[PDB]
This record gives C-alpha cells, structure tokens and sequence, in this order.
C-alpha cells in the first residue's frame, strides 16, 4: 500500500 | 490531537464505512478495520481514525497492520 495525504 | 477522527473510534463504525468496497482491493474490510482503518468511499483509499494517515493502492500480500505501522511509525494505534 501507498501512504498519501 | 489526540485522536483525528473520534467518530471512527468504534470498530463497528469502521466496518460500517466499508459499503461499495471494490472487489479488486484483495484486503477485507474486517482486516482493515482491525488495523484502525475506515473506508473513505473512494477507490481502495482508507484512513486511520487515530493518526489520520491515509493508505491507497493495496496489493495482494499486504497486511493492513504491517502497512499502517511501516508508513505511520508515530501512530499510537499500531505502535
Ligand atoms: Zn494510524
């Protein structure tokens, strides 16, 4: 999974 | 400070959010909710009620707890 904001 | 989304503190409220969750994601709502994540209703994008961290592009093999921990090391929920 890719973290993002 | 302290919790980002108190309305998603309940595991039942996180589970309830996973309506229209895509079949392509390969991670279940129950795994995601147990790791403190709830559904935003967009793609496979989820967010943590505690740290506010957001996670997307889940891949087969990912573990909800491990991905949450690794990318959000300050999160008190998966510490
Ligand atoms: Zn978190």
């Amino acid at each position: 999974a890719f973290p993002f904001f | 400070g302290h919790m980002r989304n108190p309305a998603m503190y309940s595991e039942e409220a996180r589970l309830k959010s996973f309506q229209n969750w895509p079949d392509y994601a390969h991670l279940t709502p129950r795994e995601l909710a147990s790791a403190g994540l709830y559904y935003t209703g967009i793609g496979d994008q989820v967010q943590c009620f505690a740290c506010g961290g957001k996670l997307k592009n889940w891949e087969p093999g990912d573990r909800a707890w491990s991905e949450h921990r690794r990318h959000f090391p300050n999160c008190f929920f998966v510490l």
